[PDB]
């Protein structure tokens, strides 16, 4: 019988500073046990200073960005040139997913960019639209191995200070853009390590109020 | 387009008239006189036919007065062929009714929905109405024997006695003069023949060019009997009251 | 729903410094029987693609069709059909792209397996890759069927990264690709040893090359294997 | 007369009348201009208001990244008609990877104004439209009429007193064509074409609209302080 | 007859123009825009001494930074705001943001047209859409049966229409106070009006950023009439 | 589908049909609405010109909406039970998914959205009705009276008359009706209503029905001997 | 939902019905009235599959109530049961049939005799003495096949009634927390509200 | 997740858990599981999470229609029957809801409705929803009174909760508080488990079978 999802593989990552977003993905493209790419881009600017990411099966992945970047183009048409702000378009991107609830989208989504205080966002959604803004979220493969150490190095969860008796929590502060993109490349490397869908090379997209940057870097081929 | 051929049939006049309606009424004037009169143990419907021809079969004939169920029955005024889609259509709604609730259906119900039909072709569709007048003879355990009387404009109302097709204004007015309260069936038999024999447009009123009815709790102990008069019984009935 | 009949093996490519290459056999296989001998599954559209198809062939003579009305319908009221407003890969690419999602969406999809290979305007090189599906992907090298496990590996020693393709020439590259049909032919039980093969260059062109056959095989060690394990003789 | 009930009855001579009267429409509108160079598009509108109190109908609309145009007539038939141009250079975007020509835009909005004139219930659009774009062939400039007449133009004006405009750009037509790499002096050269409708008005800041589409320029509209220039 | 969709020879819409007569007939509804605010008031125009006032609803919220009055047959109203109002919330569901006042005037604007042989034949009311959003903040729109909307500092619509829009021009500054305005509304209301102004046949409303569309009791307008009867016998 | 629109504007900015649906109105029997300080009162007229009737079986003017709301009419009959018809449905469908009677505003609101679409709406004719729309909203005890026309257009009167002569009955309404001080019985209220009638009806026998509504769903239709007593009361007080 | 029972007797009908509502290892609810008046004179409780009951008895309400209001009459129990069955019916045919079980308890004033109808979701109508629904039936009706008699007084039947809710009490698996016990006769329907 | 919401002599209480789930997988420890639909009501979430949030949001849209076309707030009642009328038109299609609609109205007075995706719809007093639903009820059955102070009850909410979090595998995070009152609801704020499991077991004494 006809199966009409596939499993492309991959893993994205998206983390909030104070006045900057990251969202950073690896450029694998696999089925079964076959690469089929090694640079496929699968993080996208869809402007207005959002990027974007639909991991899992790739064929949705595009169709939902497709989706999603055309929205954006009606949205400035239909509300002369407006501004699409990143809560808007989460919303937006919450009904597209939801539209296909009965045969849904097979995606992580993570979107990054700017809120209108011109603070760093990231949203998550689950394959059929629910969402999230957090600080904080992997996606796709490699997720489960990548999250809990986001939990304990950007959110410093379990972390005390030291002898307090466990009793007072190291403190939350916004993070750097130098010591995200630390954490990134640690995350995607051990990720590469340990997990057989993960590898060959990081994209990472950079959202600041000045535009979106993009950085490039080698992982490990095998 | 097509739009240079409407006549426009669902349309008012500047005084407020549908025009169509108006026109179907003054149709109606021209058919044969139909009488109903309600007695308190009975009702009563008399027809004349619409001038007779002597080679016309008319022990086999229906023109006038038709059944809907066992307990309801009309009388026509105007075309016939308009009269028999709706009739159909009557006895179709009283079978759901039954079928439904088990219940054979009200008097007032089967008329309200007929007269409804009629309505709708006053106010959409773009269609002529029916060029038919009906009065509705029948008996339901609610309100006992009553008579209605339904228009082309969809309007129905319920009467002690009343005409319908030619000469109405002179009918009723007879009718009007001799009709009483605690009138009984065979007293209506004799009023209906004579307000006819009166109005009619020919030279003598005659067994050949009538159709007759009786709704009676006649037949044996609480249940209502329909008597549709053959040629002979119309005959006997006009001997019987002194008009032949 | 579907299940494929008759049906196409690998189809296989790769970039080199000027364009690219494309190449598949000529069996139509039915189940187990290799049953049409005559069956061309590279179908170039113009003069500067070449759309290579595996899997099911009355789809694949679907898409032809297709192939064949969108240059008709391309023409249509374009003084520039064959010259600036031509059809490029890339727009052939993305129109099968579109149909492949659209009827994978509908659960009654082409099964085929399409890799659209051509030179665009600019001279860019342009490989990518579409299934049954609506997946694409591109890379130096793409295969379909057996041949993304054989023909892959021996094709990203040529070309292994972006970098790698000006090194490219195209002996070297063509050498690769025969090379690979070769092995195809060893060890897919539905290839067959005739093949046709397709260049389209930024200078010289489309050339299109029919009845391909492999050859140079090494089947002499053959004679010097007896049993299965003990067996002397 | 007798003939001009509905767009599907022809008169005696030929003509259809509400076609015609559709066209009038237009002649009722406010002016705008339309010029070209091989590098450059330009569109120039005199914007129209109901009074002092009111803002100055916009008359020009985006369709893509690489194209729009602007409007004399009814407004809301060009809102149908821009936004069916929107769909359909979206529709080649999302499926062929491609940016729709400008002439087949052109062909597109031929065809579905037709459509209108042929069938009984319906009515011809009451609007012209001047298409500009920049594609792969170059500059281009065309001109929409509702009786479905498209044509392709090196410079032209539609609405009241266009026929001003419309002699100085056929004398201009050697000048302007050649201002290529050099957006400001082609616009210049637009304000000037425009210039020759006016009557008693003169351009003021919210009164003028200017569009522009080129080579490495997207379609952009100027309106308000950024039109101060060219005054 | 003749199509309900026709051009006359002059280069317009039989049934548009027919409809703006209409609106002309209706009762006067005035729009002031400042920056402090936007003011919508309305004449009620009874036609009875004994129709309880209260009940003639001519101003009316869409959002709680939108409103809207009306002037013309006001029972064709009652879709056009049906329409705004989904058109708004739904917006709001979409992009979990307030709508902008020009898109959703445009949203009101795309009906009009859908007529002939949609329904058989145009509206016959003008609206007054009120409202603020972040972008451009107080607004004033018209919105016709043409399917055209124009923004106004300030307009007047009805049958005083011409008289008060003449009095609007000479009134009108950009530096308008809200309170200026409410009182302008009603001096020019009681101008045009036939029968003598007060509370309860004319009604005024505003929208504000801060405390969104307001309709104001007849307590509150009767002393904004009480006030401006003094200033005007002050000078 | 019959698509033609009748109903369409004049070059001086009137729609005809609409125009002329009120003159059906115009002809119709007179009916009149009255409301107190605790209830309200709908009286209607019936023409004399039809003897031989059966009052029991024939339709009768006022109308229950549900058991808290009450619809009378004026013009063509047959098109009133069209209105009420929907008017009946609509309020089943309230109480069913709102869990909470009508309005008598709402029902109004409702009922006058019909007329309203039947006048731009392809291949239909506006209704030849006006309606008097009356009761008492849940748990309420202010009484509503509602008008409706065929234009759409609906509004909340303290009294009101619609029908033929209705200009003379609502000349007297206006003079003898305080707002300060309404009817404070229904004995008041139903006299003021009789009182309003005769000055057109002709005869206060069967001519005349009268219909109370009260707060909590209490609605109660006057026998004619109940009602001649009115007429009989009235009549000795005019002779002074 | 589960135990709904009806018992016809001399001059009136007794409907009990069970007041939990139980969704998994949580019974949710402990004072559950799973009946609607239809009209004065007649009430139906009903039990099936959640949701389905509820939006059938409503439904069905709602168009009795419909039928009153037009007609200025209320319709016989033996109509009103008719046109349930006739709606179940239909139902048992659709796309997703409503799955819901139901008794009619009414009194027709015209008879002045009280009328107990038994309805299953099959659309299955039988005009009963006593009835029940679901696994109730299995201990109920042949414990009324003994103790009761056609002559019966309202008393005598809410006695006969107690016995069967006492039975059920002890010998169903599942705690149904007792019933809600209503009564309609010649004065129309009310609430017994100590059981 | 596990929801409850009580009525008592002070109003309405409503408290949450933040926990989401994909199988035993944490997806989330900060979700909000109660929809603010108007000043005087809330709806509360368990079950599938867009299907729940999709749908109350949306519900809150047509309750902001009710109070534009009636000029009145809408039913805690109305309502509650507009969103279980909704999911009772997709029965059988598969959405997973379990929710309560919590409010406050004049004629009502402090009322709650559960409403779930197979169309069930009750009034009542006391409800707990959820895979923790049990554990809850366990402890706030046991210490239920309708005459419990605001400052008890709001304390009785939180400690179900945490009951809830503390046994259920599937609910944890923190507990978000809620209190309804006649001038509306009032919000008492975010408590993550982390610290409140440790505060409630030393200052209540509790958890014993816990290593302290
Ligand atoms: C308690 C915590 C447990 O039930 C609560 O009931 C909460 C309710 C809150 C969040 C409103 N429920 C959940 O967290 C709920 C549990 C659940 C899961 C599936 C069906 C019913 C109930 N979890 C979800 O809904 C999660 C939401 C978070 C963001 C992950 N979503 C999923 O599991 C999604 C969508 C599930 C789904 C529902 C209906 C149709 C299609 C799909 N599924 C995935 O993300 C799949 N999975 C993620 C891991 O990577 C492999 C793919």
């Amino acid at each position: 019988q006809f199966n009409p999802y596939g499993d492309n593989g991959g893993t994205i990552l998206g983390i909030a500073g104070e006045d900057f977003a990251v969202l950073a993905g690896d450029t694998r493209n696999i089925t079964d046990y076959s690469i089929n790419s090694r640079y496929e881009p699968k993080v996208f600017d869809c402007g207005d200073n959002i990027v974007m990411s639909a991991n899992g099966f790739a064929a949705d992945g595009d169709a939902l960005v497709k989706r999603f970047k055309n929205s954006v183009k009606w949205y400035h048409f239909d509300h002369n040139d407006k501004k699409l702000s990143i809560n808007s378009a989460a919303r937006n991107i919450q009904h597209l997913l939801y539209g296909k609830r009965f045969f849904p989208y097979y995606v992580h989504t993570i979107i990054a960019g700017l809120d209108e205080d011109g603070k760093g966002a990231v949203y998550s959604f689950d394959p059929v639209g629910s969402y999230e803004r957090e600080q904080c979220r992997a996606g796709g493969a490699a997720a489960s191995l990548i999250m809990p150490f986001l939990d304990n190095q950007v959110n410093f969860k379990n972390q005390y200070e030291p002898g307090t008796n466990g009793k007072v929590k190291k403190p939350l502060k916004y993070l750097s853009v130098e010591e995200v993109i630390k954490l990134v490349r640690d995350s995607f490397t051990s990720a590469t390590e340990r997990h057989i869908q993960v590898g060959d090379g990081l994209e990472i997209l950079i959202v600041t109020k000045d535009g979106v940057r993009k950085e490039f870097y080698e992982l490990k081929r095998d | 387009g097509s739009r240079r051929y409407d006549s426009r049939t669902t349309i008012f006049s500047p005084e407020g008239r549908l025009y169509q309606v108006e026109y179907a009424l003054e149709s109606i004037s021209h058919a044969g006189t139909a009488i109903g009169i309600m007695a308190s143990d009975g009702i009563v419907l008399a027809a004349e036919r619409k001038v007779t021809s002597t080679l016309l079969e008319q022990d086999t004939s229906t023109e006038k007065l038709y059944k809907l169920n066992d307990k309801i029955a009309v009388a026509v005024a105007g075309l016939t062929a308009d009269a028999e889609i709706l009739i159909n259509t009557a006895r179709i709604h009283a079978q759901n009714y039954l079928k439904t609730y088990n219940e054979d259906i009200p008097v007032e119900i089967l008329v309200r929905r007929l007269s409804d039909i009629k309505q709708g072709y006053t106010q959409h569709g773009g269609l002529r109405p029916f060029g038919v007048s009906f009065i509705y003879a029948g008996y339901d355990d609610r309100y006992g024997y009553q008579l209605y009387t339904s228009n082309p404009s969809g309007n129905y109302t319920g009467w002690k006695a009343i005409s319908v097709g030619a000469n109405t204004s002179a009918a009723q007015t007879l009718l009007q003069m001799d009709y009483k309260d605690d009138m009984k069936v065979d007293d209506a038999i004799e009023l209906a023949l004579k307000t006819l024999s009166k109005t009619t447009d020919s030279s003598a009123l005659t067994y050949d060019r009538l159709e007759f009815a009786t709704i009676r709790k006649g037949a044996n102990d609480g249940e209502v009997y329909q008597k549709i008069f053959k040629p002979q019984e119309i005959k006997d009935i006009l001997v019987k009251t002194g008009i032949t | 729903t579907q299940q494929p009949i008759v049906t196409g093996t690998s189809v296989i490519s790769m970039k080199y410094d000027n364009g690219v290459i494309i190449a598949a056999d000529n069996l139509g296989s039915y189940g187990s029987l290799l049953r049409f001998n005559g069956v061309e599954r590279l179908i170039p559209v113009g003069d500067n693609t070449v759309v290579g198809i595996s899997g099911d062939i009355s789809d694949m003579q679907h898409i032809e069709r297709l192939l064949k009305d969108l240059v008709t319908e391309n023409a249509y009221d374009n003084p520039l059909a064959d010259a600036e407003e031509a059809l490029e890969p890339s727009y052939i690419f993305e129109y099968l792209a579109t149909v492949m999602y659209q009827r994978r969406s509908k659960m009654n999809p082409l099964w085929n397996a399409i890799i659209v290979a051509g030179v665009q305007s600019n001279g860019d090189q342009f490989l990518r890759y579409v299934n049954l599906l609506g997946v694409t992907y591109s890379s130096p090298t793409l295969a379909t069927g057996f041949g993304a496990h054989m023909a892959n590996p021996l094709l990203r020693k040529v070309v292994d990264r972006e970098s790698d393709i000006p090194k490219t020439t195209v002996q070297v590259a063509e050498e690769a690709i025969v090379n690979a049909m070769r092995v195809l032919y060893y060890r897919d039980a539905r290839s067959s040893r005739n093949f046709s093969l397709a260049i389209i260059d930024k200078n010289t062109g489309l050339t299109f090359k029919k009845n391909l056959q492999v050859e140079n095989m090494k089947w002499d060690f053959a004679k010097d294997i007896k049993g299965y394990g003990t067996q002397k003789i | 007369n007798n003939y001009d009930g509905d767009t599907v009855t022809f008169s005696p001579t030929g003509r259809l009348f509400q076609v015609e009267y559709a066209l009038e429409a237009i002649k009722q509108g406010s002016v705008t201009v339309g010029l070209r160079s091989n590098t450059h598009a330009v569109l120039v509108a005199l914007k129209r208001n109901a009074d002092e109190l009111s803002s100055y109908q916009k008359k020009i609309i985006k369709c893509d990244e690489h194209m729009g145009l602007s409007l004399a007539g009814l407004a809301p038939d060009a809102r149908v008609l821009s936004n069916y141009l929107r769909q359909q250079c979206n529709y080649s975007s999302l499926v062929f990877n491609r940016k729709l020509a400008v002439e087949r835009a052109g062909h597109l909005l031929c065809d579905k104004a037709q459509k209108n004139t042929q069938s009984y219930g319906g009515r011809p659009y009451g609007v012209g439209l001047l298409i500009i774009g920049y594609d792969k062939s170059g500059a281009h400039l065309l001109e929409f009429q509702p009786s479905g007449n498209v044509t392709e133009l090196y410079g032209t004006a539609i609405g009241a007193r266009s026929q001003g405009a419309k002699t100085y750009l056929e004398r201009t037509l050697d000048t302007f064509i050649k201002i290529d790499g050099n957006p400001d002096e082609l616009i210049k050269a637009g304000v000037e074409a425009i210039s020759q409708s006016l009557r008693d008005e003169s351009l003021t800041v919210d009164n003028l609209s200017i569009a522009i589409v080129g080579k490495d320029t997207p379609f952009t509209i100027y309106d308000g302080e950024a039109v101060a220039k060219y005054i | 007859d003749r199509g309900v969709s026709t051009f006359s020879p002059e280069g317009r819409l039989f049934q548009v123009e027919y409809s703006l007569e209409a609106i002309k007939l209706g009762s006067t509804a005035i729009g002031i825009a400042t920056k402090e605010g936007v003011v919508l008031g309305v004449e009620k125009r009874a036609t009875s001494p004994l129709l309880e006032s209260d009940s003639i609803e001519k101003i009316v919220e869409i959002d709680r930074h939108i409103g809207c009055a009306m002037s013309g047959l006001t029972a064709d109203a009652r879709s056009m705001i049906e329409h705004a109002r989904t058109a708004a919330v739904t917006h709001n569901l979409y992009y979990d943001e307030d709508i902008n006042v020009e898109s959703l005037t445009q949203s009101v604007c795309d009906l009009a047209l859908r007529f002939g042989e949609l329904m058989s034949r145009p509206f016959g009311v003008a609206l007054l859409i009120a409202g603020h959003d972040a972008d451009d903040g107080y607004q004033l729109f018209h919105a016709e049966p043409s399917g055209t909307f124009y923004r106004y500092n300030a307009k007047a619509i009805g049958s005083g229409s011409e008289g008060a829009q003449a009095e609007l021009l000479n009134e009108w500054h950009s530096s308008l106070t809200l309170k200026e305005a409410e009182l302008l509304v009603l001096k020019i209301l009681k101008q045009v009006m036939e029968e003598k102004l007060d509370e309860n046949n004319a009604q005024l409303s505003c929208i504000t950023k801060q405390d969104g569309f307001k309709i104001y009791d007849n307590e509150k307008t009767a002393e904004l009439i009480k006030e401006l009867k003094e200033k005007e016998a002050a000078e | 589908g019959y698509d033609r629109a009748l109903s369409i504007f004049s070059p001086d900015g009137h729609i005809f049909q609409v125009e002329y649906a009120l003159e059906a109105v115009k002809r119709g029997t007179c009916a009149v609405g009255v409301k107190g300080k605790n209830c309200v009162v709908l009286g209607c007229e019936r023409r004399s010109t039809l003897k031989l009737q059966d009052t029991r079986i024939t339709p009768s003017k006022v109308s229950k909406i549900d058991s808290h709301v009450v619809l009378s009419f004026s013009g063509l009959n047959a098109d009133s039970r069209i209105l009420i018809e929907k008017a009946r449905v609509e309020a089943q469908s309230h109480r069913l998914t709102l869990e909470d009677p009508v309005t008598v505003e709402y029902l109004t609101r409702y009922v006058a959205g019909v007329q309203q679409r039947y006048t731009q709406s392809g291949g239909v004719r506006p209704f030849g009705v006006s309606t008097l729309i009356a009761g008492f909203d849940p748990r309420d005890d202010e009484p509503k009276l509602y008008q409706t026309e065929p234009s759409g257009i609906y509004s909340s009167w303290s009294a009101q008359t619609i029908g033929r002569n209705s200009k003379t009955v609502r000349e007297f309404l206006e003079k003898n009706y305080d707002r300060k001080e309404p009817p404070a019985t229904v004995e008041e209220c139903v006299k003021l209503t009789v009182r309003s009638l005769l000055e057109v009806v002709q005869t206060g026998a069967k001519n005349i029905e009268i219909t109370v509504v009260k707060p909590d769903s209490d609605i109660v239709a006057l026998s004619s001997e109940e009602i001649n007593q009115y007429v009989t009361q009235i009549e000795q007080e005019k002779q002074e | 939902m589960d135990i709904i029972l009806g018992i016809r007797v001399q001059d009136s009908v007794i409907l009990a019905s069970s007041k939990a509502v139980t969704r998994g290892i949580s019974v949710l609810k402990d004072s559950d009235d799973k009946t609607r008046q239809l009209s004065p004179h007649t009430l139906m409780s009903f039990a099936g599959e959640a949701g389905d009951t509820v939006q059938f008895a409503e439904y069905i309400q709602a168009n009795i109530q419909l039928y009153s209001i037009r007609e200025d009459y209320e319709l016989s129990p033996q109509a009103v049961s008719s046109f349930v069955r006739q709606e179940l019916a239909k139902s048992i045919r659709s796309r997703r049939p409503y799955q819901v079980n139901v008794l009619i308890g009414g009194y027709d004033k015209k008879k002045n005799k009280p009328e107990l109808y038994q309805i299953d979701y099959l659309g299955t109508k039988v005009e009963l003495p006593y009835g029940a629904h679901g696994y109730s039936g299995f201990y109920t009706f042949s414990l009324l096949d003994h103790h009761y008699r056609p002559d019966m007084t309202t008393e005598e039947g809410l006695d006969l009634l107690k016995l069967c809710v006492q039975e059920l009490e002890k010998r169903m698996p599942m705690d149904f927390k007792g019933v809600i016990v209503k009564i309609v006769d010649k004065d129309g329907i009310r609430q017994v509200d100590d059981f | 997740t596990t929801t409850l919401a009580f009525r008592f002599q002070g109003g309405i209480i409503v408290a949450v858990d933040s926990r989401a789930t994909a199988g035993n997988w944490v997806a989330s420890q900060t979700v909000k599981k109660v929809i603010e639909i108007n000043p005087f009501l809330l709806g509360t979430m368990a079950g599938g999470a867009v299907d729940c949030q999709f749908w109350e949001t949306w519900l809150g849209s047509q309750c902001r229609l009710h109070e534009l076309r009636e000029k009145e707030r809408i039913s805690v009642a109305a309502a509650s029957k507009i969103l279980s009328n909704l999911v009772y038109q997709y029965k059988g299609a598969g959405l997973s809801m379990g929710t309560m609609i919590c409010g406050y109205t004049r004629k009502e007075g402090p009322t709650i409705y559960y409403v779930d995706s197979d169309g069930t719809r009750l009034k009542g007093d006391i409800f707990c929803v959820g895979s923790g639903q049990t554990f809850a009820y366990g402890v706030l059955d046991s210490n239920y009174k309708w005459d419990l102070s605001v400052e008890d009850a709001l304390y009785l909410g939180k400690r179900s909760i945490l009951a809830a979090a503390h046994r259920d595998a599937y609910s944890g995070g923190s507990v978000n508080l809620y209190h309804v009152t006649e001038d509306g609801w009032i919000y008492h704020g975010n408590h993550d488990v982390g610290e409140l499991f440790w505060k409630v077991k030393e200052e209540e004494g509790s958890f014993n079978n816990v290593i302290g």
